[PDB]
């Protein structure tokens, strides 16, 4: 988890690639617990944590999509993530 | 990829841009999720992980899916279905009884 | 050279280290040539080009910092250039406090960010260990050195004896890398293609193909290929990590120190 | 008047001038209200700042249509744009087309990198609408990147008759804050514009984004305020030619 932090802090603000305009950064630099939220939600629901709880104790979890509500069921118990986080995720777009 | 281009071509602007600009697109979709407004209508902190995969599979593929059921997926994850239970000083195992 | 906005430079090492690359190095742009090679049949071909006016876009780039070299730095002949293996004790602990001061911004917030979430990982880790094996006869899980060492993480890596190194060659890599990229994309305007950083006991010199590091209390110059830029930033980043990480756990404390 | 002017800006000038009189923005104001020889000046022109300001009138040039039909986003107002100029042609792509026909302006277009070789092979006379639309292409995502970057935009309202130029400032106002109201993703909400004066649209804007403003101070970090404009008594072209005449004075 820290070393996700410290890499997206680096690749959103020490990073040579140009695209990256200043709203996007000091839109997550500056609205409060996003970047805590960006490093903690599971990469399979929208996040950048790559790194399921139960991938500590087994190699093949299953399908990501139920680690990945575990682990924020998980998060919500323990105080790291609100329920509002939750219902967003449940409610976010679909793609095409 | 651009080496085999130059090579035989057939690239163009139009489909690099969409390589050039990942980044940023994955940022830009995280943000529009997390402003979203949201109602405790549905206590979906309550529910079991697979009941969630499964509305949310629901929600996301209702342009292909309709109302139609998606099956074969889901299976339960390690840490939420086990508890464990370590028996010593002669007490039976509170589960079993 | 081709423009793309897709073609980014090489982040670590992938490609061996090749001495004729450095020697070449030394003898386009004129300095004392440190290396003795087993077939220097590169250096004769490269001073026979430099006789007949037959350098590359590339080597002549490289080659005309020497005009810079000597209008920056008066009393260049009283430096002595050290070879790669000979220098590695000195690259290992690089410390260039005037450059790195970007980076450190960044890695406090960070810091800063990993701190406001360690009881409720702390608490997260509790729950599970009390729900995977649970004992009824007490065995409190909170007093577990393991669990109490979360707390720490972020102390532990900073306060560490690589960081600083890691800072600056970071730093190195991060502008070298800034510069070969800019050659590949769409530039409009043409200007100076290496950066100069200057301080009162370092004097640092960055190029798409080279960087010159001299260090006036002793005299001593170091001049390296981009590979060697790589392969010193990882070197010393891995150095950072096995610290950091065998000081966290307790059973590699002893792992630390050896 | 032009005197105290450096050569900085004079080129400036020069090269806004031309983006102006490219995208012809000066008539479709005039209707919001109710010349051959090109070479020379693109020739002698800044090509970043042209860029910029093409891509700048470009995406003005579509802000009421882009905010009637609720478009959301700068990939998605890239895209519906550059779809609409690939399959509706206009006559700005016909004179950018035959600017570049000429071998200097390829040449120069070449070698600053706009018109790469991988993309396709293309040379002086080789094709003219594919070419317009590859600049078209570099122009608005050098403007969106410009813009989301804090960089002011300057263009010139120029006319003889003092209301005149001030009506054409306001409607450019009033579309510039249509196209701000769609980058910022705030636009579904928006009142209806339609059948509708430009200067209600200005207030109606106006009160709508100062509106999105109390609720949260900052609009997503997106910025307004970015306009920088310059009028000037004479016209657009009249000044274009004055530019280049003090440049040819001074021997380049
Ligand atoms: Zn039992």
């Amino acid at each position: 988890i820290f070393k996700n932090i410290q890499q997206l802090y680096i690749a959103l603000g020490m990073n040579i690639n140009p695209t990256i305009t200043q709203n996007i950064k000091d839109q997550y630099f500056k609205n409060s617990n996003w970047m805590q939220y960006a490093s903690l939600i599971p990469a399979s629901v929208g996040g950048f944590n790559y790194m399921a709880m139960s991938r500590c104790f087994v190699r093949n979890i299953g399908d990501p999509s139920v680690a990945a509500l575990a682990d924020i069921k998980r998060f919500i118990k323990a105080n790291l993530l609100d329920r509002s986080v939750l219902y967003r995720i449940m409610n976010q777009e679909p793609g095409e | 990829l651009i080496r085999v281009g130059i090579n035989r071509g057939g690239l163009t602007y139009s489909l690099l841009r969409k390589i050039s600009n990942y980044d940023l697109v994955q940022y830009e979709t995280l943000s529009r999720t997390l402003r979203l407004i949201v109602s405790d209508k549905i206590r979906y902190e309550d529910m079991c992980s697979v009941d969630l995969a499964i509305a949310l599979r629901q929600k996301m593929w209702i342009h292909l899916s309709g109302g139609r059921m998606i099956s074969g997926l889901e299976t339960p994850d390690p840490l939420e279905l086990l508890s464990g239970v370590v028996i010593t000083g002669s007490e039976h195992c509170k589960i079993c009884y | 050279g081709t423009v793309s906005d897709i073609l980014y430079p090489e982040c670590h090492l992938n490609s061996p280290i090749v001495k004729g690359k450095i020697a070449q190095l030394h003898t386009i742009m004129s300095l004392p040539q440190p290396y003795d090679m087993d077939d220097d049949s590169i250096l004769v071909i490269t001073r026979q080009k430099i006789k007949l006016n037959k350098l590359d876009k590339r080597q002549r780039s490289i080659r005309r910092l020497k005009l810079i070299l000597t209008e920056k730095v008066n009393d260049l002949g009283k430096y002595t250039f050290i070879r790669y293996p000979e220098m590695s004790k000195e690259m290992f602990k690089l410390y260039i406090p005037g450059i790195n001061s970007k980076v450190t911004e960044l890695l406090l917030k960070a810091d800063r960010t990993y701190s406001q979430m360690t009881d409720g990982l702390r608490d997260l880790w509790i729950n599970v260990l009390s729900k995977l094996a649970s004992k009824n006869d007490g065995s409190n899980y909170d007093l577990n050195e393991e669990i109490n060492n979360i707390s720490k993480v972020h102390t532990t890596y900073k306060s560490d004896k690589w960081y600083n190194p890691f800072k600056t060659w970071f730093t190195i890599k991060y502008d070298m890398r800034r510069l070969q990229k800019a050659r590949n994309e769409i530039t409009f305007n043409v200007g100076k293609d290496y950066n100069l950083l200057e301080d009162q006991k370092n004097f640092l010199l960055i190029h798409p193909e080279l960087v010159l590091i001299l260090d006036k209390q002793n005299y001593n110059g170091y001049l390296i290929t981009p590979e060697l830029v790589l392969m010193y930033c990882d070197v010393v980043e891995g150095r950072w990590n096995i610290s950091a990480c065998a000081k966290l756990d307790p059973k590699l404390q002893s792992m630390y120190q050896k | 008047d032009m005197n105290y002017w450096d050569d900085t800006d004079i080129i400036h000038a020069i090269s806004i001038c031309t983006a102006i009189t490219i995208a012809d923005t000066m008539s479709q104001l005039d209707r919001d209200n109710l010349i051959n020889s090109l070479i020379t000046e693109f020739l002698t022109l800044d090509i970043l700042v042209f860029l910029k300001t093409f891509g700048g009138l470009l995406v003005n040039q579509f802000a009421y249509t882009l905010y009637s039909l609720k478009i959301e986003g700068r990939d998605l107002i890239w895209d519906y744009i550059m779809r609409t100029l690939r399959d509706t042609s206009h006559s700005i792509l016909k004179v950018l087309s035959n600017a570049l026909s000429h071998p200097k302006v390829f040449k120069r277009f070449w070698d600053c990198g706009v018109l790469n070789p991988i993309y396709g092979p293309n040379t002086a006379s080789q094709d003219q609408i594919k070419l317009a639309l590859s600049i078209c292409e570099y122009a608005l995502d050098l403007f969106m990147r410009e813009w989301l970057n804090g960089v002011s935009l300057e263009i010139y309202i120029c006319d003889s008759d003092m209301e005149v130029a001030n009506d054409r400032k306001q409607a450019f106002i009033s579309r510039h804050l249509s196209f701000v109201c769609c980058l910022a993703e705030i636009a579904s909400f928006g009142p209806n514009l339609l059948n509708l004066t430009y200067l209600e649209r200005l207030d109606l804007l106006k009160q709508y984004l100062e509106l999105n403003i109390k609720e949260d101070p900052t609009l997503k970090y997106v910025q307004i305020s970015g306009l920088l404009i310059k009028s000037f008594p004479s016209t657009v072209t009249y000044v274009r030619k004055t530019a280049i005449k003090y440049l040819r004075i001074r021997g380049i």
